[PDB]
């Protein structure tokens, strides 16, 4: 997934 | 039943994600409330005083221009009894920043690549434990500068460790990482307490040896089955576990069937379920949840700036939960750190932005 919005 | 207002924010000016935030719970009872930051590559200290007012006081700037601290821990000096507080991240080096003169006073190189949490023995204030993105967590004595123990390879971690958290007692750690893994490593075997004892008696003025670090390949225990995804945050619960992936849940479980968590070994094929604290909007990783000093209260802030507290002075399917929002705050929030008498609750975001809300 990702670790930024 | 736990109701907070916010009563002031503040922004960092280097516009830089916060990671970490904690309260100091090692200052003496008197002293003015202080708590840390990381982001960038800095470290600031604030303190909180009255009419909500969040005072900077001092800050430590490192040297390295493209270094970014990802997570601090607070400890006792062994040799003055003050306060340390520990930091890493992108670099995967560990400073020891004293706070009374914001220098670095020991740094620890070995992990192969950036540093995600850290964690301080609840006993013993010299053991600090790390987590790192080379599948690795290490277990480090600050007074003789040793490394004591590497938990890893065989039926360690296969990707980035984001999470770990030591038991109370300080006899057994719970690891969790991008491998959707929980990973139970025992520390109170006669082997270990031989080891920490060793990293005392260890002196390289003394002696042409190096210090032995242990090397431990299997855990005691390991499961696949709690979450799906990246497993970001972990903390024992007594001997439950409580962790969350980026699925919105915080699960409350514990290994084995509905079982003594000591008779557990690397053979068992299970885990039971508890509970689920359920939420929103919280799909990124790298978003950690913090309790109160008694853990009565537990605290997760999401992506849009909504803060969640948990009463869990209750089984937790029936658990009451306050949401805290305010019409300003709509950046990520990173983590979340009360004060240690649990007056306060500070929240940081992905905007550099510090958020106080103080209990009523």
């Amino acid at each position: 997934p990702s670790k930024f919005l | 039943k736990y109701s907070f207002k916010c009563v002031n924010s503040l922004k960092e000016d280097h516009n830089q994600p916060l990671f970490g935030v904690q309260f100091n719970w090692h200052s003496k009872e008197g002293d003015p409330l202080v708590f840390a930051t990381v982001g960038s590559n800095r470290v600031t200290l604030y303190e909180c005083h009255s009419q909500g007012e969040i005072r900077l006081l001092q800050s430590y700037v490192d040297a390295d221009a493209d270094e970014n601290f990802y997570t601090c821990a607070w400890t006792y000096d062994s040799n003055t009894s003050h306060p340390l507080l520990a930091v890493a991240g992108s670099r995967g080096i560990i400073r020891i920043i004293n706070p009374i003169t914001m220098q670095c006073i020991k740094h620890y190189v070995g992990h192969g690549n950036a540093i995600n949490e850290l964690k301080f023995h609840p006993r013993d204030p010299n053991l600090l434990l790390s987590v790192s993105k080379d599948h690795a967590l290490r277990l480090w004595n600050i007074q003789t500068d040793t490394l004591v123990a590497i938990f890893g390879g065989v039926e360690g971690h296969r990707d980035e460790v984001l999470s770990a958290d030591y038991d109370l007692l300080g006899e057994k750690i719970m690891s969790c990482g991008m491998d959707h893994s929980l990973k139970l490593w025992r520390i109170n075997s006669k082997r270990m307490m031989n080891a920490i004892k060793e990293s005392y008696d260890y002196n390289p003025n003394k002696t042409n040896r190096p210090f032995i670090s242990q090397k431990i390949h299997f855990p005691d225990f390991s499961t696949r089955d709690i979450h799906r995804n990246y497993v970001d945050c972990v903390r024992w619960l007594g001997d439950l576990i409580l962790s969350k992936s980026c699925e919105n849940a915080i699960v409350c479980w514990k290994p084995g069937k509905m079982d003594d968590i000591d008779k557990i070994k690397p053979s068992e094929s299970n885990v039971t379920i508890l509970g689920r604290f359920d939420y929103s909007q919280c799909d990124i990783w790298y978003m950690r949840f913090s309790m109160d000093f008694w853990q009565k209260m537990l605290a997760l802030g999401n992506q849009v700036g909504k803060l969640y507290v948990w009463d869990l002075e209750v089984d937790p399917h029936k658990a009451k939960c306050t949401t805290l929002t305010h019409h300003k705050c709509g950046a990520a929030i990173r983590q979340t750190s009360f004060s240690r008498d649990s007056s306060i609750l500070i929240a940081v975001c992905d905007d550099a932005s510090i958020w106080r809300w103080d209990r009523l």
